[PDB]
């Protein structure tokens, strides 16, 4: 861990409700969602998600 | 509505009349969603005779 | 190389064949045919 | 979005022949003059037969309310030049020129869609126009708009996420290839069973099995109409509201000629009446009559006329007039005979026209080298 041989120690965190949107659109891109379909409630109703 | 003992016996009705008109596909959701509400409720004798 | 030369001498078409073969028939409409066989 | 519009185009297409009965068709079509001020199709009416007279001045009055409705799209326009915001004044021309293309098919088409689709600030926004554009062109059978609006769509349009609109154009396609001879890309565009929503170009979803079932038995070998319509889940509701679809789709399968030929006949003066299925329905009828044919004789190598009487109508001579023209159309692919009355078989494509079918390919393919040697060889 000592910055010299690791100069970057960079955080991976929980996805954000915003983030779960961004990847919850990204692997729906080739699912035929229907229309009346709401991505942004379907991130709020997994809280804490591991992407 | 929290009357779920109402609601699996209506979605039953669903599956049976999904059967008459020939939609088999519907009918076994009707059943399974039944069967799901059910699952978790109380089930008298004849609504556990009924749904098996 | 035009020739020339002899200018002195679906859609709307494709079933323009099945159209003809019955354009003189078909007076019956089909329904007259099931008539026809009703008097048979 | 549009409702009774292709109702109204229907209508009028049925009165071509049967106009006696004022009230089935031009009663209707009154109220619908009357209804979303429908100006020029009063006026192409009173062209067409109807004088109108004095349902005509009272008509002018609602042109007057049409005046008001372009007041109120000029009033909406200026405002909404005025305002910063962009694509107001599209919003509401776009609007405006809806209730144009009700009351003048002219006045709402061409630059009244054309102005608001120039803008793009949503691609989704100008599909919506170009729906709006093929609806009008399929209510007045414009091959030309259909032809441009299907192009725009399927080029670019469709290309994002959209399978709302992929679902509900698809009808569109297949309705034009149903309004055109062209019955086989219809079927299989028609798979859309399942999601058709409840487009407003079908009267009902009822209407729309059925188109398909017409239009797929036409098209579809027996293995696929056992597999997507006889076993179909969707269809079979369907056609348990109707009693003739029913009894016309399962006899052809069931191979029960006798009621399909009879209830053929019950199509036939439907097909006629229909908008956009009458063009084709000669082809129709003896299309399912050749298909018919081919259906029993294909089971048997030797059949007695009278066993086909039996089957079909009960006159012999008629069945064999219809034999010799399929058969000399070269279709019911068999050879008639006289005297002793049986009808024969011909030869199988595997057995020995796999000569033919490799000759056939052959000579076109032969003659593309004859022709193209000289061009080089000079």
């Amino acid at each position: 861990l000592r910055p010299g041989r690791i100069d970057r120690k960079i955080e991976f965190p929980p996805p954000n409700e915003e983030a779960r949107l961004d990847i919850l659109k990204i692997h729906s891109r080739k699912m035929n969602l229907t229309r009346g379909i709401n991505l942004r409630k379907i991130a709020e109703l997994m809280p804490g998600a591991s992407g | 509505m929290d009357d779920k003992a109402l609601l699996v016996e209506v979605q039953l009705l669903e599956s049976k009349t999904y059967h008459a008109l020939s939609n088999l596909p519907k009918a076994r959701a009707a059943l399974t969603s039944a069967r799901t509400t059910a699952n978790a409720i109380y089930c008298p004798p004849k609504l556990q005779a009924t749904l098996d | 190389m035009s020739e020339k030369k002899q200018p002195v001498d679906e859609d709307n078409w494709d079933d323009d064949n099945v159209e003809d073969d019955f354009s003189n028939q078909l007076r019956a409409e089909l329904e007259k045919h099931g008539y026809k066989m009703e008097t048979s | 979005p549009k409702n009774p519009d292709l109702r109204i185009a229907q209508l009028r297409f049925l009165l071509s022949l049967p106009e006696h009965r004022g009230d089935a068709a031009v009663r209707d079509e009154l109220m619908a003059a009357v209804r979303d001020n429908n100006m020029a199709p009063y006026y192409e009416a009173l062209c067409k037969s109807l004088d109108w007279q004095i349902d005509v001045d009272l008509l002018n009055k609602m042109k007057k309310a049409n005046e008001d409705e372009l007041k109120r799209l000029d009033e909406e326009l200026e405002d909404a030049e005025k305002n910063l915001g962009e694509s107001e004044i599209r919003d509401a021309m776009m609007a405006k020129a809806e209730y144009l293309c009700r009351i003048g098919d002219k006045e709402g088409a061409l630059t009244a869609f054309r102005k608001t689709y120039d803008k793009t600030v949503a691609l989704g926004h100008r599909l919506d126009i170009v729906f709006y554009l093929l609806r009008i062109g399929l209510f007045y059978m414009d091959n030309d708009l259909i032809t441009r609006n299907t192009e725009k769509a399927k080029s670019l349009i469709e290309e994002g996420g959209d399978w709302d609109r992929r679902n509900r154009l698809k009808v569109y396609q297949g309705l034009y290839c149903v309004a055109i001879r062209d019955f086989k890309q219809a079927a299989e565009l028609f798979l859309d069973t399942v999601s058709t929503f409840t487009s407003y170009e079908l009267m009902d979803y009822k209407t729309f099995v059925t188109y398909t079932v017409y239009v797929s038995m036409i098209a579809l070998e027996r293995p696929d109409l056992r597999e997507k319509v006889i076993k179909g889940a969707e269809i079979l509701e369907v056609l348990h509201s109707l009693p003739a679809v029913r009894q016309y789709l399962f006899s052809l399968y069931e191979c029960r000629y006798s009621v399909f030929f009879q209830s053929l006949a019950v199509v036939e003066q439907e097909m006629k009446k229909d908008w956009l299925f009458a063009p084709h329905y000669r082809y129709y009828v003896r299309e399912m009559r050749i298909h018919a044919y081919s259906q029993l004789l294909e089971s048997y190598r030797s059949l007695t006329l009278g066993y086909m009487a039996e089957a079909f109508g009960v006159g012999v001579e008629f069945i064999d007039q219809e034999l010799s023209r399929f058969i000399a159309a070269g279709r019911l692919h068999c050879k008639i005979d006289k005297v002793n009355e049986i009808v024969e078989t011909n030869r199988p494509d595997s057995k020995n026209w796999q000569y033919q079918e490799t000759i056939k390919k052959g000579d076109l393919l032969l003659n593309r080298v004859q022709k193209l040697s000289r061009v080089i060889n000079m």
